[PDB]
């Protein structure tokens, strides 16, 4: 998949890395873009890697 | 202005 | 402007040069503090400045340096 | 116009009155600060619920009525009644008037242009507002151990002074009318003097306002503080919002005015100088005092002298107490011992001598203290309590922050206690250590073993190792330190134990001083060896716009700069006095004994003599087109001059670069001979400066022609000279007696004078004669 998504606060502060494998446990946490291309790939998807 | 080297230190 | 440096407003400042002075191309300001660039501040109240007091103490360290 | 006349005929009212007008004559007219203090002594017992209760009124406030008749209709917008003609409660000019009508005139009222007025005042607000543009942040929590009492400044502003002198400033500013003639602020600190007072006097708004307010703006407020370890005063403005007990914050240290360096740069200035007094030990006293006076200090929008800085500066340094020693400033409750600061808390006792031995088989003599003694070091990052008792450490406590600096604490601590041990370390100091080459000098020997210390680093370790070591009992786990200087307690030394957070410092008001030795030893309070001779050793030189003078012993002048400057300091300082100097000739119009002057003829030699004739003549040019008045630049007469001695020739060849001795000095131009400063009287040649008070009436001073003009002093009483206001000063020419009103009425006589000279040095000459 790749390097993954992360995570910020409108203070800038605190930023909270993701793993590729980590995705499915955030869900609906990212922005509804994310979500939109996201969601059907959960059918091929693996731990790392999407088939 | 057509100047541009100015300042000489001397 | 996206130019890292400016163009057609910048300034020149004229300096003949040495061979043996200028070879280092480092010492060149040094000699050139001789002359009148030290004297030059800016006052701590800019035109069109977003972060004036941090520019002016940089560049009292650049001078100091 | 009828302004002063109904005051003149409310005296002739007042001073019908027998009762006041007796009261009116009787005594000094110091007698009014005590009047006012006999009024509106009456206040309300409640501070909010009084001020509730007169808000509950609708028409309760007292407010002026000439200024809403001029500008805007009394009337109201709603029919709800506004104004009267009864004045009533108290009786006063001023007419009562609703609250609503305020805001109204906050509305609809017609002003215009207001807006650059404004800030220029407050500049000390709006200023505490700009720096908080410029940050970022992060939070965070933790138990935070802060310090708990630092006296720090607060609110820091450049070119802070003393009560007294912004009192003179304040008189100045303010109004011309009423001052006294002030000799050592006004003339020294001038060109702060025409910035304030050029902004300030022009437009006549909030006279009371502005000074009050101005009072506050160069007064740093030191208070006593908890700090959490940033200890800038730019931070001190804003802590509660950055640090507290359970608080933290970032981003903080980068933004902050120029003054934080500038007082650095002003130590590095205090240790050349002293430096500069160690050089030659035949006097320490009578040097050091020309080096400070002689110097002068370029602030970042002002020029000041290198006197009024160290005698009125906040920050006492080890440097800076020495350089203060040589002068009458009073600056007690501080200890300095090499880096480390000191405090004494308690106790008291005699120095006496006791000679030990050293490892090399001599005998010298050291002076110790017998006194049980509680005092509180202060070194970098770290800080500490310790008491001695008969030349040993009694008790001894760390609340340092970082490992190295609890050593270093621990070690120079050592050194002030002067234990046994050390006379047994003694590994080659005799060859080096015990004598100082500075003309055959022995230098004191706690200072020699301190500088064996800062020698090496296993010399640290040596006196490290020489105090008592043993495995700390359980219980001390967290106060044991270790001989690196950390906690796990496995072996520590004797005698000390390390406490968990920072140790609060003492602060006390006093002020103490007497003279300095002649080893730049200063033994104030009849002892106290606070003055630690020489704190570091640093040999360098390195300065930024930066002045110095009289044979600095320090190499910047060369033999023809020193022909060229020289030669204009002859003119520049020797004209002004009376007739036959430059302003009675100016006056007079005639230029001609302006060029044959004889301090233009020692100039003449230098000038280059190819155009020597080509030059005089654009110079001659020159300062006979300025002979109208109204049209002469000052500092271009002085700059121009010189050359006009020669027999003007038409070279038709354009003059503008004036070789002198291969130098060229131009017409305005400012560069490296000839320095000519925009609005501000001064000049600078190379690496110095000079300027001429008395007499300048170029255009750009018209602020304060008032103020430059005086050259005066006062003589006597005894002629009738017409009462002349102050702008009516300029006019008397030269030995001219005139009568003029001083200050807050008290009235004296002058002429046009010599200087006052001499203010120090001739006192200090009869008193080196008297011995």
């Amino acid at each position: 998949l790749g390097q993954g998504i992360r995570l910020s606060n409108k203070r800038k502060t605190k930023e909270v890395i993701i793993k590729a494998e980590k995705m499915g446990k955030y869900k609906n946490l990212m922005r509804e873009e994310y979500k939109n291309l996201f969601e059907p790939l959960e059918k091929y998807i693996q731990k790392d890697v999407c088939f | 202005a057509a100047a541009a080297a100015a300042a000489a230190a001397a | 402007y996206t130019h890292k440096f400016l163009m057609e407003e910048a300034w020149m400042f004229t300096k003949i040069s040495d061979p043996e002075r200028s070879r280092a191309g480092e010492i060149l300001i040094d000699f050139f503090k001789k002359g009148n660039l030290s004297a030059i501040r800016p006052k701590d109240k800019p035109l069109q400045g977003k972060y004036p007091i941090h520019y002016k103490n940089l560049w009292n360290q650049i001078k100091a340096a | 116009m009828s302004l002063l006349l109904t005051i003149a005929k409310e005296y002739k009212r007042l001073c019908q009155d027998a009762k006041a007008a007796q009261m009116m004559t009787v005594g000094t007219v110091s007698n009014y600060t005590t009047f006012k203090k006999w009024t509106t002594s009456r206040k309300e017992k409640n501070p909010s619920l009084r001020m509730r209760w007169a808000m509950s009124s609708k028409f309760p406030i007292i407010a002026n009525k000439r200024m809403l008749e001029e500008a805007q209709i009394p009337k109201e917008h709603n029919n709800v009644a506004l104004w009267e003609d009864t004045e009533d409660v108290s009786k006063r000019d001023h007419v009562l008037a609703s609250a609503s009508c305020i805001n109204y005139w906050n509305f609809c009222g017609p002003c215009v242009n207001n807006s650059e007025v404004i800030k220029e005042v407050y500049k000390s607000r709006f200023g505490r507002l700009e720096r908080r543009k410029e940050i970022m942040w992060k939070e965070l929590r933790f138990t935070l151990v802060d310090r708990q009492r630092r006296r720090v400044d607060t609110q820091p502003v450049e070119q802070r002074l003393r009560t007294g002198e912004i009192k003179d400033l304040q008189m100045w500013t303010l109004f011309e009318d009423e001052a006294p003639l002030a000799s050592k602020f006004i003339l020294d600190n001038y060109g702060l003097v025409k910035e304030m007072r050029s902004k300030f006097a022009n437009k006549p708004l909030n006279k009371e306002v502005v000074a009050h307010m101005l009072e506050k703006q160069f007064n740093p407020e030191s208070r006593f503080l908890p700090v959490f370890g940033a200890i800038r005063p730019e931070r001190m403005e804003l802590i509660h919002a950055l640090g507290g007990e359970t608080w933290i914050q970032e981003a903080n240290t980068a933004g902050i005015s120029n003054v934080d360096q500038r007082k650095n740069d002003i130590r590095a200035v205090c240790r050349k100088v002293c430096l500069a007094a160690n050089a030659s030990i035949m006097n320490a006293k009578s040097k050091l005092v020309e080096y400070i006076k002689s110097t002068s200090m370029r602030i970042g929008e002002t020029e000041r002298k290198l006197e009024e800085l160290i005698l009125e500066t906040d920050d006492v340094s080890p440097e800076v107490t020495l350089c203060k020693s040589a002068l009458g400033g009073q600056l007690g409750k501080t200890l300095s011992f090499g880096p480390m600061l000191l405090k004494k808390i308690s106790g008291s006792g005699v120095k006496v001598k006791d000679t030990v031995y050293i490892q090399g088989v001599r005998a010298v003599q050291f002076e110790y203290w017998s006194e049980q003694e509680e005092f509180y070091g202060e070194y970098k990052s770290a800080t500490a309590l310790f008491s001695r008792k008969e030349r040993s450490l009694e008790w001894i406590t760390i609340g340092g922050g970082i490992n190295e600096d609890r050593k270093r604490l621990l070690a120079m601590c050592m050194i002030f206690c002067r234990d046994g041990d050390y006379f047994k370390d003694a590994p080659a100091t005799i060859t080096m250590a015990d004598l100082s080459t500075k003309l055959g000098r022995e230098i004191p020997y706690q200072y020699v073993m301190m500088n064996w210390i800062q020698k090496s680093e296993d010399n640290l370790e040596a006196l490290l190792y020489s105090r008592g070591i043993v495995e700390t009992n359980p219980g001390k786990m967290g106060s044991s330190m270790g001989i690196d200087g950390s906690k796990r307690a496995i072996k520590s030394l004797r005698a000390v134990t390390i406490q968990s957070g920072k140790i609060d410092m003492p602060e006390s008001k006093e002020k103490i001083h007497l003279e300095l030795s002649d080893n730049l030893e200063a033994f104030d309070s009849s002892g106290r060896i606070v003055a630690t001779i020489l704190d570091l050793p640093s040999d360098k030189k390195v300065t930024f716009q930066d002045v110095s003078f009289q044979h600095p012993d320090l190499a910047v002048l060369r033999d023809e700069k020193t022909a060229i400057t020289k030669g204009y300091e002859a003119l520049i300082k020797r004209l002004g006095t009376g007739d036959n100097d430059i302003p009675s000739l100016i006056a007079k119009k005639d230029y001609l004994s302006l060029y044959n002057l004889p301090e233009v003829k020692l100039m003449a030699p230098l000038i280059r003599p190819n155009r020597k004739g080509v030059y005089s003549r654009v110079a001659r040019k020159l300062v006979s087109t300025q002979v109208t008045t109204g049209h002469y630049s000052l500092h271009e007469l002085i700059k121009v001059l010189p050359f006009t001695y020669f027999a003007p020739k038409q070279g038709m060849f354009e003059g503008r670069l004036f070789f002198s001795n291969d130098s060229f000095v131009e017409p305005g131009v400012n560069n490296n001979v000839f320095s000519w400063s925009k609005a501000d009287s001064s000049k600078i040649y190379c690496h110095g400066i000079a300027i001429r008070v008395p007499l300048v009436v170029g255009d750009e001073h018209m602020d304060t022609s008032l103020a430059l003009l005086e050259g005066f002093s006062v003589c006597e009483n005894d002629p009738r000279a017409p009462m002349v206001t102050r702008q009516d000063l300029i006019d008397v020419g030269f030995g001219q007696k005139v009568r003029l009103f001083v200050g807050q009425g008290s009235v004296r006589t002058f002429k046009r004078t010599a200087s006052q000279r001499a203010a120090s040095s001739d006192v200090n000459k009869n008193v080196k004669k008297i011995k």
